[PDB]
RNA sequence: UGCCUGGCGGCCGUAGCGCGGUGGUCCCACCUGACCCCAUGCCGAACUCAGAAGUGAAACGCCGUAGCGCCGAUGGUAGUGUGGGGUCUCCCCAUGCGAGAGUAGGGAACUGCCAGGCAU
RNA sequence: UCCUCCUAAAGAGUAACGGAGGAGCACGAAGGUUGGCUAAUCCUGGUCGGACAUCAGGAGGUUAGUGCAAUGGCAUAAGCCAGCUUGACUGCGAGCGUGACGGCGCGAGCAGGUGCGAAAGCAGGUCAUAGUGAUCCGGUGGUUCUGAAUGGAAGGGCCAUC
RNA sequence: CCGACUUACCAACCCGAUGCAAACUGCGAAUACCGGAGAAUGUUAUCACGGGAGACACACGGCGGGUGCUAACGUCCGUC
């Protein structure tokens, strides 16, 4: 909770200054992080998710979600009930340690960097994002890992709007343009 | 946290090429030296790029040793 | 040809053609067609009364089609015996009962539309009466 | 959401008790308090109750809230069912899991006499 | 008419016996079920047969 | 006795949606923490435990308001049982029953038991 | 031969070489019970990834789902998941439905012995309706029955089965 | 490096106005049927058991339909 006890101190007044907010838990607060990796060639290999499993255990510290097809697609050949994705979700001080992680080591770490966009919010102020390349977090061995394998980072937020939204990214001092 | 299931999960340090040291809990299994940190970026508030910090460009330059 | 793009069954009972109308008035345009009489109007009627009608108004103003031919009507074929199941569709049909409008007409003249629709009733088998739209 | 998840789960024991005609014994949980109230098989009238929302009840709780709360409620509820002449009753534990406070209240009430 | 009667017999040996069908050509391991024995009046083991 | 709140019903949209406002004494909810009781195909999200710092934001309750949902006559029409007629693929007359849709309107529920808080 | 819908005229039933579709199985879990859970579709954002794979939010509210046709039913789910388990129990059976009959179906409750649940309780197969074949003749196991002078035995009977 | 517009093209979903259905139903009769009570009428007209049958080729007419051509002194059902 190294960056949660760094939010309750200056971001929530932060907010709080600027924005006219009436209550002090107005204030949004990211609540989860779903850490998603869908594979999409466990049909050509199964073997490649359990491994892809382990290098999702390695980057966040928790064991994912093996997602199931839910529903039969023709167009990419696959049955419902397959295993076709990973998964995690991360709540309180392992979500703040994965916070903290990413946006100090990780974001600075991206190749061709320039920043990160910021009108990826569905409208509602909830953030996704995708990583292009995966050895960027220092938790998985260079070299030891088969392939390069990206993922998805969808940032779960109470916010009701991304105008809200921006301002507790940015009080994060979070990459934005 | 289930226990016996889930994977060693403690104390690490991490330090930075420009001597800022981070400490941090993650599950690398053992300190590592990085290279650029937050806050040795051009892009968070980057005026001292990482020009000057050095590397293979100082092997370089002295061993061409012309200005 | 009006006929359904496709259908639920290809074949479907006789019926009875009993009551009266639904859709007396004119909805759509100003003038408009009204049968009298009860009978069925088939694809080929109403397309024949049509084409003279539209052709009648020199294609100005604008004309409405509010009949559809949905219902399949079996035939069998010449020297056939009886039973050996249902005949095979041949043509489609309207149930028409008395009041019903069948065509609506706007965009022209009184005088021409009651013109153009006298030479559309004569292609149809039901007894029809010009009428205009009203002010409920 | 969350009240209308409870009432889902508690429905299908309130339905079979009301088809049974047997006195139920309902039990509430939130946070702060847990209640319980005995129930007339016709469903609309109660007989007897008893709640750490309570003068009588709170002075010896040193904190509403806890299992010994739940014990209390359970032996004080019970011997006021006992009194009026209650003997058989049916569990109902409305939609909770009979793990703690619901369990704790149940257990409360069987050394005192009630009959599920 | 894959699935053919199979005779399960009691082991207290009173000769009791039970009729079912099985498949055969998946889960080919014998069957094996706690069932009432109307002889001896109790639950014995009932063991795959014939 | 009046108001507020919680629980269990009656009842099953006149009762449900939407829009706006309003409540933290108690209550309710959010909420704090979690080796633990207990739990997650992982995750204290839910479930559970230990608590009461903060807050009524959401939710929930209450108040107001017809943009809907809903209820809805009178009259007429359709149909139809019995008997009798016609120009008999369908109608009509005597008599009895009499819709559906639609219209004028109504309408922001009403109510029972217990428990608590405030007031008298 | 059997099941579902319409014809079939709002109880049941109702014909045609009338209009349309299916069955001759499957499952020791896909059954019992306890606990838990709730879809289709669309929009927005998101690595490969696109109309359409996994993820987050929203709308929506069953427009999904049911081992297999159709109808009726299903949220207290009868739909989905996990733990434990064999009640897919034995002898009966008030009463009732449906058939000319043969027969078919439903069933509380009683007795014995069980499983799940803390308990109230639930369980005599499966959401229901197709998945089927009389009698004779034999085969197999058991049996407190019979046994052509008697004691056996063969053969027969009864029960369970092919 | 993510962009911002535009035109007389196609245009799904949705809205408003229209119809149609044996295998459509958020509505819904008249009758018919089942049951309870009451009077009057009816040579028990009702049920059960037993002795004896015949009959199981129907026809037309009305009303409700399928089939046929709302053709047939056609054909197949319901009801009188
Ligand atoms: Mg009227
Ligand atoms: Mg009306
Ligand atoms: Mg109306
Ligand atoms: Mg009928
Ligand atoms: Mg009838
Ligand atoms: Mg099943
Ligand atoms: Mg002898
Ligand atoms: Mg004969
Ligand atoms: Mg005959
Ligand atoms: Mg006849
Ligand atoms: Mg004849
Ligand atoms: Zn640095």
């Amino acid at each position: 909770a190294k960056l949660h006890d760094y939010y309750k101190d200056e971001v929530v007044k932060k907010l709080m200054t600027e924005f006219n907010y009436n209550s002090v838990m107005q204030v949004p607060r990211v609540e989860k992080i779903t850490l998603n990796m869908g594979v999409g060639e466990a049909i050509a290999d199964k073997k490649l998710l359990d491994n892809a499993a382990a290098d999702l255990a390695a980057i966040s510290g928790q064991k994912p979600l093996i997602t199931k097809a839910r529903k039969s697609v023709a167009g990419f050949k696959i049955r419902q009930g397959y295993p076709i994705g990973c998964k995690v979700t991360l709540r309180g001080e392992r979500m703040w340690e994965f916070f903290e992680r990413l946006i100090t080591i990780a974001v600075p770490r991206i190749r061709d960097f320039r920043g990160l966009s910021a009108k990826s919010f569905d409208g509602r102020g909830n953030y996704s994002m995708g990583v292009r390349e995966q050895i960027i977090f220092p938790e998985i061995d260079y070299d030891k890992v088969d392939r390069v394998r990206g993922l998805d980072i969808t940032i779960t937020t109470t916010a009701k709007s991304d105008e809200e939204g921006r301002a507790l990214l940015a009080a994060f001092d979070f990459p934005f343009r | 946290m289930k226990k016996d299931i889930h994977p060693k999960y403690e104390e690490i340090t991490a330090s930075c090429s420009c001597g800022n040291v981070m400490k941090i809990r993650s599950t690398v299994g053992h300190d590592l030296n990085l290279d650029v940190c937050s806050k040795c970026h051009p892009f968070f508030t980057g005026k001292q790029r990482d020009v000057a910090t050095g590397g293979r460009v100082d092997r370089f330059n002295k061993r061409f040793n012309i200005p | 040809m009006l006929q359904p793009k496709r259908t639920k069954f290809r074949k479907m009972h006789k019926g009875r053609n009993r009551g009266l109308a639904q859709g007396t008035d004119v909805s759509f345009g100003s003038f408009g067609l009204k049968a009298v009489g009860r009978g069925r109007l088939t694809a080929r009627q109403i397309e024949a009364a049509r084409r003279a009608m539209t052709r009648a108004v020199k294609r100005q103003g604008k004309i409405w089609i509010r009949v559809f031919p949905d219902k399949p009507i079996t035939e069998k074929p010449l020297a056939v015996r009886m039973g050996k199941g249902k005949g095979n569709v041949e043509y489609w049909v309207a149930l028409i009962q008395p009041g019903k409008v069948l065509y609506e007409m706007d965009g022209v003249p009184e005088e021409l539309a009651r013109e153009a629709f006298k030479l559309a009733a004569a292609k149809l088998p039901i007894k029809t009466t010009f009428v205009t739209k009203t002010v409920m | 959401d969350k009240k209308s998840a409870r009432i889902r789960r508690a429905t299908r024991a309130r339905r079979k008790l009301q088809e049974l005609g047997a006195t139920r014994l309902v039990v509430h949980r939130t946070p702060r308090h847990i209640y319980a109230q005995v129930i007339a098989p016709n469903g609309s009238e109660v007989l007897v109750a008893a709640s750490t929302v309570e003068k009588a009840i709170a002075e010896q709780l040193k904190y509403t809230g806890n299992k010994d709360a739940a014990a209390a409620v359970g032996k004080a509820v019970a011997e006021r069912a006992l009194e009026k002449g209650i003997k058989d009753v049916s569990f109902d534990r409305s939609g909770f899991q009979y793990h703690g406070r619901v369990q704790a209240l149940a257990d409360a009430a069987r050394e005192a006499g009630l009959q599920f | 008419g894959i699935r053919e009667k199979i005779k399960l017999v009691s082991s207290a040996g009173t000769g009791h016996f039970y009729t079912t069908t099985k498949n055969k050509r998946t889960k080919p391991e014998k069957l094996e079920l706690k069932k009432f024995d109307p002889v001896v009046r109790q639950h014995v083991i009932y063991k795959e047969a014939k």
